[PDB]
RNA sequence: AUGGAGAGUUUGAUCCUGGCUCAGGAUGAACGCUGGCGGCGUGCCUAAUACAUGCAAGUCGAGCGAACGUUAGCGGCGGACGGGUGAGUAACACGUGGAUAACCUACCUAUAAGACUGGGAUAACUUCGGGAAACCGUAGCUAAUACCGGAUAAUAUAGUGAAAGACACUUAUAGAUGGAUCCGCGCUGCAUUAGCUAGUUGGUAAGGUAACGGCUUACCAAGGCAACGAUGCAUAGCCGACCUGAGAGGGUGAUCGGCCACACUGGAACUGAGACACGGUCCAGACUCCUACGGGAGGCAGCAGUAGGGAAUCUUCCGCAAUGGGCGAAAGCCUGACGGAGCAACGCCGCGUGAGUGAUGAAGGUCUUCGGAUCGUAAAACUCUGUUAUUAGGGAGAACAUAUGUGCACAUCUUGACGUACCUAAUCAGAAAGCCACGGCUAACUACGUGCCAGCAGCCGCGGUAAUACGUAGGUGGCAAGCGUUAUCCGGAAUUAUUGGGCGUAAAGCGCGCGUAGGCGGUUUUUUAAGUCUGAUGUGAAAGCCCACGGCUCAACCGUGGAGGGUCAUUGGAAACUGGAA
């Protein structure tokens, strides 16, 4: 039993921890079989790990321990 | 309509209850007041106070993670 | 809690029953745990007893109670005194 | 069109436009609102008769009335018969399916509808418009 | 492969786009005008409007307060589960798939174990007093498996429990059991709704909750959301399912199960493991009656019923025999949960109001030019039958223990509301009738009054004097205990076209540039593995549809094992094309 393990970049951060992670995602269309993309804007906390404009990292669900970071991981690869 | 004998062992239940757990709010109030008083009760009044949520423990009228908060409230506090 | 079902299944004017692992305060088509079994009490059946009983031996090995005077059928079983 | 503009602004059904508009929804009495029942029949009292003449291919002339329903949404309903009934202030129970050629008719009024039972002179019709005493 | 059809209508005629209407199935259906059977399933969908009236959870004294195996009141549990309706809710409420190094739980039964010492008090009881009663207090008691003090014991960083059969209660580790929170994806219409949010989004604390957290306050700051449709209004309880469809799809949510939310309307707590509680308390408000008017009462969205509104949906019914549901050792017990009869033709089917004969066969209807066909072998009047009617034995579901012999298990004695059913046996002719049409779509033709009148109408349309389209008559066609009509959905409809349409003149190309967001991309070599392909699992409950099987005199209907339960979950695996990078 673990945690997710999604991937992808992050848009900014600002001060206090506020490692927003967007991730990128394909889906069909329900009915007219395109290959349409999306996203979706998600949150993890650290201690300066990341910045502005490019700090792709996998993140890892836990207990909450906020009010939208659901996240508990700042494992860092690839960045600017 | 077996209510009516219910609306009165519950009364004469909290109304026993209010007062032992105001005594147990009580009991623990000079507590943590005593060790930042620098007072003689740096001894027996913390197991007065265990007494207080050991008693109301062994009753169902307080929970046991609660107790758990008052004790990890407490001695945590020496 | 658990118990083992009785329920009133088949067709109307002739009360069926299915036997399951069932909880005293779900009713009788309520939410079912898992199969017991079932029995023929239709009255006109030779060939009657249908209980896989070891897909139902961790009821009573594991805290069951009888169900509701359905023990005649708990005699033609023997699972007691095993342990 | 392409697919990414189909997925873009997708398909959309074409409108119902529904016959007897004039039913279906029941404005309630305590509430005061229009709802929706989609109702076979309505009750309601008459207030005219009249006849106007002209159906341009069909040229004869005939009668009508201005029944208006439960709640008070009034309308202009056909009388089927030879005869007719004799009665303003009526208890109707109305019919969908327009009678033609009248501009301003979509309506019936079932015969019988304890108000009055039809025409007395007619023997096979025998439901239509209201006839009675067959033993057939 | 067990899998799909069309017709009518624009003109003097023909093609072609395009609407419009039929032929099929449906139903928690009603209304007309005529009605006899049997076996089942189902019946306020409009008012979640108001409840005159009776009834829907009560049990128990071997623990202790009354008379001769009958009563209290303690208290022990139990009223948080059953049952009921869809008002609100576009939300982690549901549906699917996971997470607890965030968590809880007595009732059942594994163990490992205890009940030490007391003491004090109080209901009942009686007495007084006041109030048409209602509400109450005083006075003196006395209990009790009801309270409570100290004794020594794990689980906090050193800590508390026990009142019962004879010769039951409690303290821990557990299981199952029900919960709770969060997360990924899936959740209708309006852009004629484009700027929302201010403990709002983060940090550190302080608390508080079973549990983390902006859940609440103290500061610190700046955020967070959004054309991948935020906010706003409107409507809607979701789902396995049901109806339609050849399939893709489209439309529904009452039956019967899963899960929410709610109980005159609003709040907040109480005891309790568990409620912020349908048959509970407290507050404010609007209904509602009793009324010495002094204060005092209840909640139909539990069964039946009335008033209302309705197109419309009923017994002010009987019984626990069974099933489960509580309590009590155990009988017993309260149950409008449930089981049966009402009551409606409300669907679904299973039969039969007659039978072998019987010369044109008829008196009498219609056609008639009448010579003859027709109703019509119809009919008699012979010959034939019990289904309905007077009596009968009428006795399927119908079981399981508080015992004694053996060592909680075996055999052997204990329980029926509907009592019509199955039955057999004489044997009647008691209405299988009435609906709708008849010019073409689409099988069904002649006469009479009627003459653009009165009138039919799904569509084109019929009648201005001889209408097969009006109203009758006769005959014929389709039906079947009904027929037909109005209303809602799907197909026909490829008339919303991903399978499966088009844009010159038929409806349809921005007046034409430059352009960001987004969509798509030449040629080759390498590596990757997101899309892609594949297989090993866990899972998509059961009731239902699809075929097989047993049973119901076959049928409607029931039980058995399988498709088969979708986008998913984790790793194995292949690397031609789309990404991703050199
Ligand atoms: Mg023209
Ligand atoms: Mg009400
Ligand atoms: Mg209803
Ligand atoms: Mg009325
Ligand atoms: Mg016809
Ligand atoms: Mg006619
Ligand atoms: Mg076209
Ligand atoms: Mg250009
Ligand atoms: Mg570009
Ligand atoms: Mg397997």
């Amino acid at each position: 039993n673990d945690r997710k393990v999604y991937v992808g970049k992050v848009v900014s951060d600002k001060m206090d921890k506020t490692i927003t992670v967007l991730v990128e995602t394909y889906k069909t269309h329900k009915l007219y079989g395109k290959r349409v993309k999306y996203s979706k804007k998600y949150k993890t906390h650290d201690e300066n790990n990341s910045a502005k404009l490019g700090d792709i990292v996998k993140i890892q669900e836990t207990r909450p321990l906020s009010a939208t970071k659901r996240f508990r991981l700042v494992e860092i690869v690839e960045e600017s | 309509k077996s209510a009516i004998k219910r609306v009165k062992t519950t009364e004469k239940a909290e109304a026993r209850n209010i007062s032992q757990k105001s005594a147990m709010r009580t009991a623990v109030k000079n507590a943590k007041t005593a060790v930042s008083n620098n007072a003689d009760n740096k001894n027996e009044l913390v197991s007065l106070a265990v007494k207080l949520v050991d008693k109301a423990a062994q009753s169902n009228l307080i929970h046991s993670n609660k107790a758990d908060r008052i004790k990890s409230q407490l001695m945590t506090a020496n | 809690a658990v118990k083992i079902r009785l329920t009133r299944l088949g067709s109307k004017r002739n009360p069926f029953y299915r036997i399951v692992v069932a909880d005293a305060r779900s009713p009788r088509d309520g939410r079912i745990i898992e199969q017991i079994g079932t029995y023929n009490p239709t009255s006109a059946n030779a060939p009657e007893i249908k209980v896989d009983e070891a897909l139902a031996l961790k009821w009573l090995n594991d805290g069951a109670k009888p169900t509701d005077t359905v023990h005649n059928i708990l005699s033609k079983e023997g699972i007691m005194k095993k342990f | 069109p392409t697919i990414n503009q189909l997925v873009r602004k997708p398909r959309q059904s074409k409108i119902k436009k529904s016959d007897s508009p004039a039913l279906n929804k029941g404005f309630n009495s305590k509430k005061k609102k229009f709802t929706d029942l989609n109702s076979p029949q309505k009750r309601g009292v008459c207030t005219r008769v009249g006849t106007m003449t002209p159906k341009k291919p069909n040229s004869a002339l005939r009668k009508y009335a201005r029944v208006r329903l439960s709640n008070n949404i009034e309308i202009n309903a056909y009388i089927p018969g030879i005869g007719h009934n004799l009665q303003e202030h009526s208890v109707v129970l109305v019919r969908g399916g327009r009678v033609k050629d009248l501009p301003g008719v979509r309506y019936h009024i079932v015969r019988g509808a304890l108000d009055t039972s039809g025409v007395d002179g007619r023997r096979q019709g025998r439901s239509l418009y209201g006839t009675k005493k067959p033993k057939n």
